[PDB]
């Protein structure tokens, strides 16, 4: 459930 | 339908995450923020205060919340050709409010983060500089202190 900004 | 108390509860639940980061929960908050721009002022003051008040290792996730909502609202302003930076209930005003505190929020989050989260904040500064989300001069002041 990571967050990687795109 | 998700109401504002649900938004509060979701944000409150970040305390329970070891990392303070949840892609799916950030997406829920962002979808709510895009659907309720008419109350962006209390959405924005909450996520600002979440960043101010959350634990040190959760500072990074607080900036991801601001990144997600901030760039969703930034995309609206460019779709809609709107620059009503002082009109409450608008994306442009929400971004302006975030920009007035963003240097404080960055300085505190970087100072309280370990080396790994600092590097992730550096990456956000790159994206904010490239996307045009905040005034580059504000980000310059931060980047020159912490990342040069
Ligand atoms: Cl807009």
């Amino acid at each position: 459930d990571d967050y990687t900004p795109s | 339908h998700m109401d504002f108390q649900n938004f509060v509860a979701t944000l409150e639940s970040f305390k329970d995450l070891k990392s303070g980061i949840s892609g799916s929960r950030i997406k829920k908050l962002t979808t709510y923020a895009l659907d309720h721009i008419d109350i962006e002022s209390k959405i924005i003051s909450l996520i600002i205060d979440y960043s101010r008040l959350c634990p040190d290792s959760h500072k990074l996730g607080s900036l991801y919340i601001i990144d997600s909502i901030g760039r969703a609202y930034l995309d609206e302003t460019r779709s809609n050709s709107n620059s009503s930076s002082n009109k409450p209930g608008t994306c442009a005003h929400a971004i302006n409010t975030l920009g007035e505190v963003i240097q404080e929020l960055l300085s505190d989050a970087i100072a309280k983060s370990n080396q790994d989260h600092k590097e992730k904040i550096r990456m956000l500064l790159d994206i904010w500089d490239r996307s045009g989300l905040f005034q580059k001069s504000y980000l310059n002041a931060i980047r020159s202190k912490c990342f040069a």
